[PDB]
């Protein structure tokens, strides 16, 4: 049933890849580039003078 | 559903090492089916094994 | 700024603020967005048409 809906309309199916993959290239596009998931401890300096 | 519009019957080049390579593999599905077949009939000697 | 590059010394920055900041900030994205536009609303139709 869910299957045969696919291979009977072979545009709609490779639309369907082709969006995935254009928009998840648009998701690649726009992702921060860090090399670890943040990680490393947030800091907070505190400075004073005598 | 990219099979059924692309995908085509014969064959009959299969070049030298993809054919050697494919028969190769028979063989270990025999070795593998008659190794199976033998561990059904040794039951208990095989449930320690593991 | 073609002009101030030229009247000017060896240590005076042409420096931008206002709107004619906000305009030479960055370029590249007026059109990278029609384009993939063009090809969702193809897509969504070569689905829909078969």
């Amino acid at each position: 049933m869910f299957s045969k809906f696919f291979i009977e309309r072979p545009v709609f199916a490779s639309v369907v890849a082709i969006i995935i993959s254009l928009a998840g290239a648009i998701g690649l596009t726009n992702l921060p580039i860090e090399q670890y998931p943040s990680l490393t401890p947030p800091t907070v300096k505190v400075s004073a003078t005598y | 559903s990219l099979c059924a519009l692309f995908l085509r019957r014969n064959e009959g080049e299969p070049f030298k090492f993809v054919k050697k390579f494919n028969d190769f593999f028979d063989w270990s599905t025999s070795v593998f089916s008659a190794g199976v077949a033998y561990i059904l009939k040794r039951t208990i000697r095989f449930v320690l094994i593991f | 700024a073609q002009v101030a590059k030229e009247t000017l010394g060896d240590d005076y920055s042409i420096a931008w603020s206002g709107s004619a900041y906000q305009e030479v900030s960055s370029k590249g994205t007026a059109s990278y967005a029609f384009a993939l536009g063009m090809i969702f609303v193809f897509l969504i139709l070569a689905a829909q048409y078969e």
